[PDB]
């Protein structure tokens, strides 16, 4: 199937991704080709922040889902 | 006030390096004062041009390890391509991240927060061996090291010698 | 000529071409009740050309539950004739004025048409005519917890730049002619498909390097297609592709047209199924207002719920809209018809003030088109919500009390909060604060601490701040400032000056946290945030956290024995550069600037601490000799800086300045080079100056050059500053002073004991000049008149000129050398309104992690996303469970080797490790010589010796962390120890 990870900047991510795969797997190859480690990676989808252990099927990530990467910001 | 995660982390790799202290160097701190400020004595390098040689250097942790590298400062007078005269270790490791901007050196090759301070240190061992000339520190020791490596041997061995001398003032 | 002194965080957002468009971009504003005046606010504060208001109607009491400019003593004025004059006051370069009357013809005068508080058929009306002539309009309510916003710019809406991203880059490979691009080896493009792309060194066809743009077709992440270039070259090869953004054609259907068939931007996808219900009940909300003489259905009226569900169904078959209506959830929105939240015109007001901006500057992506939102999870559960409790009262509250009822009001007015921060977000928090009648009650209270003045370019986007207020603390100017919005906080506001951390535990110690209610961030570093969170970790408080970044934000809440802190998680570092690369192998103006920054340091405040420190400290010689990175360097500068090279007429520091030239600009060039000839080559073959190595190349001096000037004045200005000489702008002396200047010929250069520096002798004694100092150049950004930008720009630029690198106006420098945030009023209205209303879920006491709710969102693209907060992490242990996070262990002051033996058996694990702070005090792995020594004394005072600091008298308390591993060899983290002195 396919998801897609838009960024709080506006790019848009798409990954073409198994049912099985893990959150960790997808923190990764979004570190692949953004340059964040996964720690500091914050992925949200349907009102609730991925967690890393789980899958994507256990969120009930279809194709077409579409994930939010977020950050944190430090101004005030 | 508890502790933050960068000081959990530190406590842990401290006590795992102390616990099965990997040959080369050894590793404790300044002062117990803080655990953010290491000093790590390390022997020159098997073979290499320091062989023989006993380097003391300082590990400065950040506060916001281990999302920032820690500085290596050489406190022994050494001679070295990928080291500043202030002391100051210059390798891609400990470069801070990450990418950009023509697309050069990835994010991967630098500093990333997994790596271990014993990461660190065997990446500063492979240095001795090896020098690195994308990355100088040391202007006139890179240009030695290239122009006539027989009289950068000599400084080298010299300042192997120094190292030895100093040892001695625990008297 | 734009104040930058002004707008500078803005212009970092938007530009100066977007504000150009801006300035001449005239608003009007329909309705001025709590959406409508936030919505104004911020426009006066971004800088249109002028904001027209129309508000005829008289104010009620219950509008002061979120119109913070308007008073008791207004009611029964005009709306808009009471808010004109607050507006006008935000900003001196934005006229605030009021209509009595509407026509049609008169929306011509106008860029862009706010509507709020208005029917949906007179929205109909005014939209008709707008989107005939392409005149902006944008539609706005907020209703209680719901909200919801209706773009229209347009048939024709041209967008400049959709998102404020920079232009993307990348270094090609290879170019087949059939028109497949190739990236370098494992480097993905980005790019997307209608990106348009244009190429530079493009060797095998020079023609692509002409910088006609080519539509992009994705291949995959490492190649695109452009099109056919068989026309010239076979094959091309090591170029470099530039993104063009290209304007980008929005099409807005009209209000009447999209009513059957709405555009949505969803800002929650958890509740995609609720939009257009919403779409319905606010058509509801009209039709039953047009039955009812303009009257809301009134608060839990279960009487106008009915009748408010059964025009649901009409309009919905009226418009042929095919959905089940969820009637739990639409009378919600009748129960909550006549709410009136704070929290909620702040956030749609923010957001709507945004799209205002980029119906006038074509900047940004507009919401497209329908926005409908609800934060319905905010409602009390722990207080009776009925008919009665909401009933509106003679007070201010009413719009609040429409919602969260009475008792709930007594809730809020009792709350003890701690505001550190009096920032951006800061303001707006407190605004809400005084609107929610937070701390209003008895033992209610509100301590707000900042130790930061108000600056001129603060006042932008920190409007509880005027130009007169300058130099003031803005702790004390924004409880003033919230005194008046609500008179009950008179008395009940205290403001400190503390920067927030270990210092100021004295202050902010067991007494002050006890008696806290939950604690709220309005901070502008990382630093700070972590301390308030460990320490809320600690008194067991809740934390409300937000933070900004140009048109981005987001909002964070920690519940004791809940959720986990602030700290649990980290964000990606502030970008910094090693110095080897800044040294001598720069490749960006950001490098350079990062140099010139460390040569400003250098030449102008080193030096000159270490001359005043001499002349100052008895022992500093010696003292330096033993305690110092470089010895050498220290002496160097007393003697350079008193004697040598010290200047005795302005023109002087004209001759120093010209030296300095040649010193970092051309003869360290020339000795860079000595060492690595143009030609050199590393042992690899590869050429020692490529890549990320740029070959540079000695400056001759030219005092007709532009840069080469600007750096001599400069440099000299700066270095008269520290000997305390005037300067002089007359161009004609320097003219004269650097004719006659030979300079000295340069050539690159090739028992110890050596302890030459008995030229600490050659230096004058401090008795030789008591009473005299230097003056160090502190940099400061934001002054444009001391030389410190103007140099940081030329000695960058000058370094940019040797390297080959594109050098940079002092705008662009001042941005970097100055690490400036951008920020706008926008972004952080948005995020206190979403901070408020995660509050009143705080003081509801609610239980349940779901409930609550984390906020990202980019007003730049009308990207908004909500998720649950992450759980605490458990860990039952011996039966029951245990909070890793927020459960403690409580022991006496008990001494080391009891305290290992405390946990030996009351819980059954060895402390192989113990720690305070950043002390270690204990390890197994220590050596059992000072183990012995160290394991019979108490903890306080086997911490007073390593930390060498003696406890302080307000320390009742001390905090310590251990590892501890289980009788089987592995390790086990475990709740933290709060030791009771």
């Amino acid at each position: 199937m396919q998801i897609f990870v838009r960024t709080l900047t506006g790019r848009t991510i798409t990954l073409e991704v198994e049912s099985s795969d893990t959150i960790d797997n997808v923190r990764a190859r979004i570190q692949d080709r953004e340059g964040i480690p996964p720690d500091q990676q914050r992925l949200i989808f349907a009102g609730r922040q991925l967690e890393d252990g789980r899958t994507l099927a256990d969120y009930n990530i279809q194709r077409e889902s579409t994930l939010h990467l977020v950050l944190r910001l430090r101004g005030g | 006030m508890p502790s933050s995660a960068s000081e959990q982390l530190l406590r842990k790799q401290l006590k795992e390096i102390q616990k099965n202290p990997p040959q080369g160097f050894s590793v404790g701190l300044v002062d117990d004062k803080s655990i953010f400020e290491w000093e790590v004595m390390i022997i020159g390098p098997e073979d290499t041009l320091y062989e023989g040689g006993f380097f003391h250097a300082t590990l400065s942790f950040p506060q916001d390890y281990p999302l920032m590298p820690p500085k290596m400062k050489f406190t022994t007078e050494i001679w070295h391509p990928n080291v500043h005269p202030n002391g100051e270790v210059c390798i891609s490791i400990l470069h801070p991240p990450g990418d950009d901007k023509y697309g050069y050196e990835d994010a991967g090759e630098r500093w990333l927060p997994v790596h271990s301070p014993e990461t660190i240190l065997i990446s500063v061992i492979s240095m001795l061996s090896s020098p690195n000339d994308e990355s100088p520190a040391n202007i006139d020791a890179a240009k030695e090291f290239r122009e006539n490596p027989q009289e950068f041997k000599k400084r080298v061995r010299r300042l192997v010698r120094r190292s030895i001398e100093m040892i001695l003032e625990h008297h | 000529t734009i104040d930058e002194g002004l707008y500078s965080r803005q212009l970092y957002v938007l530009g100066h071409e977007a504000m150009k468009q801006m300035s001449q971009s005239n608003v009007l504003i329909i309705g001025c009740k709590g959406l409508g005046v936030e919505i104004a606010k911020n426009v006066c504060l971004a800088g249109v050309k002028s904001v027209t208001l129309y508000d005829p109607q008289p104010t009620r009491i219950e509008d002061l539950s979120s119109q913070y400019f308007l008073t008791e003593d207004d009611i029964g004025v005009p709306r808009a004739k009471v808010t004109v004059s607050k507006l006008a006051e935000l900003n001196q370069y934005v006229p605030v004025s009021v209509v009595d009357e509407l026509s049609t013809e008169y929306l011509k005068n106008f860029k862009c048409v706010v509507v709020t508080e208005t029917s949906l058929t007179k929205q109909l009306e005014i939209n008709d005519f707008t989107h005939k002539n392409h005149i902006a309009y944008i539609a706005a309510d907020s209703r209680g917890l719901f909200g919801s916003i209706f773009c229209d710019f347009g048939e024709n809406f041209i967008c400049t730049d959709t998102d404020g991203n920079e232009p993307l880059t990348g270094m090609i490979a290879s170019i087949t002619d059939d028109g497949v691009v190739t990236m370098l080896e494992e480097t993905r493009h980005g790019l997307e498909n209608g990106d348009f792309v244009k190429f530079t060194e493009v060797k095998g066809m020079p023609g692509l390097n002409d910088g006609t743009p080519r539509k992009v077709e994705v291949k995959g992440p490492y190649t695109f297609s452009i099109g056919s270039v068989k026309d010239l070259g076979s094959a091309g090869y090591n170029g470099v592709f530039t993104q063009v953004k290209v304007p980008t054609k929005i099409s807005f259907k009209s209000l009447r047209e999209s009513l059957k068939d709405p555009e949505y931007v969803y800002p929650d996808f958890g509740k995609m199924m609720r939009p257009p219900q919403y779409h319905i009940a606010f058509q509801a909300l009209s039709a039953f207002a047009d039955a009812h003489e303009g009257s809301l259905p009134r608060p839990r009226n279960d009487i106008d719920a009915a009748e408010f569900f059964e025009f649901c169904k009409k309009i919905a078959s009226t418009l042929q809209f095919d959905v089940e209506l969820d009637e739990k959830l639409i009378k919600e929105i009748s129960y909550q018809a006549r709410g009136d939240l704070v929290a909620m015109s702040a956030f749609l007001g923010g957001a709507v003030a945004q799209e205002v901006l980029k119906a006038t500057t074509s900047k940004f992506y507009p919401l497209k088109q329908y926005f409908y939102f609800d934060s319905l999870e905010s409602l009390p559960s722990s207080v009776t919500i009925s008919e009665e409790t909401c009933k509106p009262r003679g007070c201010r509250y009413d719009g609040q009390i429409a919602v969260f009822g009475s008792e709930f009001q007594e809730k809020i007015a009792s709350l003890s909060t701690f505001l550190v921060g009096a920032g951006a977000i800061g303001c707006e928090m407190l605004k809400n604060w005084a609107m929610m009648g937070v701390a209003t009650g008895e033992s209610g209270h509100i301590s707000v601490t900042d130790m930061d003045s108000i600056e001129k370019s603060n006042l932008n986007r920190q409007f509880l701040f005027r130009p007169r207020d300058v130099g003031k603390l803005k702790s004390e100017c924004a409880s003033t400032a919230v005194s008046i919005m609500n008179p009950s906080l008179t008395g009940k506001i205290t403001s400190y000056q503390e920067r927030v951390g270990p210092e100021s535990e004295g202050i902010f110690g067991d007494e002050f946290f006890e008696k806290l209610s939950l604690v709220t961030n309005a901070l502008d570093n990382v630093e700070a945030r972590m301390y308030v969170d460990r320490r809320c970790v600690f008194f067991e408080k809740p934390l409300l956290e937000s933070g900004t970044l140009g048109t981005k934000g987001n909002t964070q809440v920690v519940v004791p024995h809940l959720t986990e802190s602030y700290g649990s998680s980290q964000d990606p570092p502030e970008k910094s550069f090693p110095i080897c690369t800044l040294k001598n192998f720069p490749n960006r103006i950001e490098h350079t600037i990062a140099w010139a920054r460390d040569l400003f340091e250098g030449l102008f405040k080193q030096p000159i601490d270490n001359v005043n420190m001499y002349l100052s400290s008895p022992n500093f010689l010696e003292t330096s000799l033993k305690t110092s990175s470089n010895p050498r360097e220290v002496l160097e500068n007393i003697r350079d800086y008193l004697v040598t090279e010290k200047p005795l007429s302005f023109e002087e520091c004209i001759m120093w300045a010209r030296l300095q030239f040649d010193k970092f600009f051309n003869n360290n060039i020339q000795q860079l080079l000595f060492n690595f000839p143009k030609d050199s080559v590393t042992s690899t073959g590869q050429p020692f100056w490529s890549g990320p190595k740029r070959a540079p190349t000695p400056l001759s001096f030219d005092i007709h050059n532009r840069e080469h000037f600007d750096f001599i004045v400069a440099a000299a200005s700066l270095y008269a500053f520290n000997y305390g000489l005037k300067s002089e702008t007359d161009p004609a002396i320097y003219e004269r002073v650097l004719a006659g200047y030979n300079p000295p010929p340069f050539a690159p250069k090739s028992k110890d004991k050596q302890e030459l520096k008995s030229i600490a002798d050659s230096l004058p004694p401090p008795s030789s000049l008591v009473g005299f100092r230097l003056t160090p150049a502190e940099f400061e950004k934001d002054d444009d008149s001391n030389h410190h930008i103007d140099f940081i720009t030329a000695a960058s630029n000058l370094r940019a000129m040797n390297y080959d690198i594109t050098p940079a106006d002092r705008f662009k420098t001042k941005f970097v050398a100055g690490k400036i945030v951008p920020a706008m009023c926008t972004s952080t209205a948005v995020v206190s309104g979403l901070v408020c209303l995660e509050l009143v879920k705080l003081v509801d006491g609610k239980k349940k992690i779901e409930e609550y709710k984390n906020g990202f969102f980019n007003l730049a693209i009308g990207l908004f996303t909500f998720s649950d907060p992450i759980a605490s992490p458990k860990m039952k242990v011996n039966g029951k469970e245990i909070d890793k996070i927020w459960d403690r262990y409580n022991l006496p002051d008990c001494t080391l080797q009891e305290l290992i033996d405390y946990f030996q058996k009351e819980e059954g694990l060895e402390v192989t490790m113990l720690s305070s702070g950043v002390s270690l005090l204990y390890a197994n792995f220590q050596p059992p010589k000072k183990l012995a020594e160290r394991l019979p004394l108490k903890i306080s005072e086997l911490v007073e010796q390593i930390t060498k600091k003696k406890l302080e008298p307000f320390r009742k308390h001390l905090v310590l962390e251990i590892c501890c591993d289980d009788a089987n060899g592995e390790d086990v983290e475990v709740p933290f120890i709060c030791i009771k002195l």
